[PDB]
C-alpha cells in the first residue's frame, strides 16, 4: 500500500533504526564465529599415516 | 569462494621434533572500549519543550 | 509453510559467511595443528612433537612426572579411546 | 588472552573512552629438526629429563629445554630415573654422564 507507506513516512526514522540495529546483529554473528573459528591462519593437515 | 588460510602440513613423525633456536620479542595491541558518552536527557524539555 | 509465511511478510534469513563445511577445515585444521604440533602452533609457527611427548608434557603440567605416562601409554590410550567412543554413543544416545 | 604468542609483559596506554594493551610476547622462531626418544637407556636404567627433552643431531645425544635450543650433556644431574628399559617404547641407548666417576677414577 502506497499511503501507508506514506502515513509511515511520518514517523520518522524508526524503520532505519531497525534495520541499523538488525544489520549489526547480522554482522555480529558472522564475527562471533571468526572470532570462535578462525583463531589459526594457516591450514593445518594430519599426515597420511 | 573466500580462503580460509595457507595449507601447512606440519611434518609429523613419531621420532621427530622441531626445536627453536630463537626467538622474536613481539609487541600486539589490543584496543577495548571502557566507557561511553555519559548522557541525561530532559524528558519534560524534550517532549514539550516551554 | 512457516518459512514461506516469514518470507512473505518481510521476514528474511541470511546466510552465514562461513559454511559448515569451512568450519568443519577451521576445525580439521585446529585438530591437526594440536595433534601434529602440541600447543606450539598457538603461540607462533607448529613446532612438531610425538604424540606420547606431547602428551607427557601435559602430565608435566599437572604435576605428574612423565615416567608415569611412558610406562603406562597403552593404557592410557586405550582409555582415550574408550573415552571418545563413550562420547559418541553418548551423544548419540541422548535427546538432550 | 594477552597476546599472540608466550605472554611476557604488558603496558596499558589511556584512549579516548577506552584502554590500548600493548602486549610484550616471546615468539619463537628459526626451528630446526632433531631425532627425539622418550628416554635414554643407561646400565639397565630408563632416563627421563627433568625439565627438558633428548634431541639428537645426528650423531650425539643431548637434553635441552624445549622453548630454545640449548643443547647439554645427558647427566645424571638434569635426568631421572625410573624403571628398566623394558617398559619404555622407543628408548635409545645412550650413555649419562655422572660427575662423581671422573673424581673417583683418578
Ligand atoms: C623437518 O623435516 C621435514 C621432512 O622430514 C620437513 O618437511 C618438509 O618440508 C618441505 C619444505 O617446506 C616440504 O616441501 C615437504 O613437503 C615437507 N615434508 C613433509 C613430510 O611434511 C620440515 O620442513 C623440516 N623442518 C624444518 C624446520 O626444516
Ligand atoms: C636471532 O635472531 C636475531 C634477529 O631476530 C639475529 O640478529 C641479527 O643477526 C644478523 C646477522 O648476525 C644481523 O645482520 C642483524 O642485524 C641482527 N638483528 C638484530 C635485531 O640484532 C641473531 O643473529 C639470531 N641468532 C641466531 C643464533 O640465529
Ligand atoms: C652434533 O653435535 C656434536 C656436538 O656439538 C658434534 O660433535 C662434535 O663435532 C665436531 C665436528 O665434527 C668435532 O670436531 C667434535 O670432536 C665433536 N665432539 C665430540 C664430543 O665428538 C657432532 O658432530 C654433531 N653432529 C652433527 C651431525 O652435526
Ligand atoms: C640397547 O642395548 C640393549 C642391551 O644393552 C639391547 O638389547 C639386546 O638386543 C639384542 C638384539 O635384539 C638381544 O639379542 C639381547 O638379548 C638384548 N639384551 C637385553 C638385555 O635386552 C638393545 O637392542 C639395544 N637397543 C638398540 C636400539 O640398539
Ligand atoms: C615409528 O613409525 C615407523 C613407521 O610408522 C615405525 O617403523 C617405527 O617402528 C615407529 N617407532 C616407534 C618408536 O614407534
Amino acid at each position: 500500500s502506497t499511503e501507508c507507506s506514506n502515513l509511515l513516512l511520518q514517523y520518522g526514522s524508526f524503520c532505519t533504526q531497525l534495520k541499523r540495529a538488525l544489520t549489526g546483529i547480522a554482522v555480529e554473528q558472522d564475527k562471533n564465529t571468526q572470532e570462535v573459528f578462525a583463531q589459526v591462519k594457516q591450514i593445518y593437515k594430519t599426515p597420511p599415516i | 569462494t573466500m580462503s580460509l588460510g595457507a595449507e601447512n602440513s606440519v611434518a609429523y613423525s613419531n621420532n621427530s621434533i622441531a626445536i627453536p633456536t630463537n626467538f622474536t620479542i613481539s609487541v600486539t595491541t589490543e584496543i577495548l572500549p571502557v566507557s561511553m558518552t555519559k548522557t541525561s536527557v530532559d524528558c519534560t524539555m524534550y517532549i514539550c519543550g516551554d | 509453510d512457516l518459512i514461506c509465511a516469514q518470507k512473505f511478510n518481510g521476514l528474511t534469513v541470511l546466510p552465514p559467511l562461513l559454511t559448515d563445511e569451512m568450519i568443519a577445515q577451521y576445525t580439521s585444521a585446529l585438530l591437526a595443528g594440536t595433534i601434529t604440533s602440541g600447543w606450539t602452533f598457538g603461540a607462533g609457527p607448529a613446532l612438531q612433537i610425538p604424540f606420547p611427548m606431547q602428551m607427557a608434557y601435559r602430565f608435566n603440567g599437572i604435576g605428574v612426572t612423565q615416567n608415569v605416562l611412558y610406562e603406562n601409554q597403552k593404557l592410557i590410550a586405550n582409555q582415550f579411546n574408550s573415552a571418545i567412543g563413550k562420547i559418541q554413543d553418548s551423544l548419540s544416545s541422548t535427546p538432550s | 588472552f594477552c597476546g599472540k604468542g608466550y605472554h611476557l609483559m604488558s603496558f596499558p596506554q589511556s584512549a579516548p573512552h577506552g584502554v590500548v594493551f600493548l602486549h610484550v610476547t616471546y615468539v619463537p622462531a628459526q626451528e630446526k629438526n632433531f631425532t627425539t626418544a622418550p628416554a635414554i637407556c643407561h646400565d639397565g636404567k630408563a632416563h627421563f629429563p627433568r625439565e627438558g627433552v633428548f634431541v639428537s643431531n645426528g650423531t650425539h645425544w643431548f637434553v635441552t629445554q624445549r622453548n630454545f635450543y640449548e643443547p647439554q650433556i645427558i647427566t645424571t644431574d638434569n635426568t631421572f630415573v625410573s624403571g628398566n628399559c623394558d617398559v619404555v617404547i622407543g628408548i635409545v641407548n645412550n650413555t649419562v654422564y655422572d660427575p662423581l666417576q671422573p673424581e673417583l677414577d683418578s
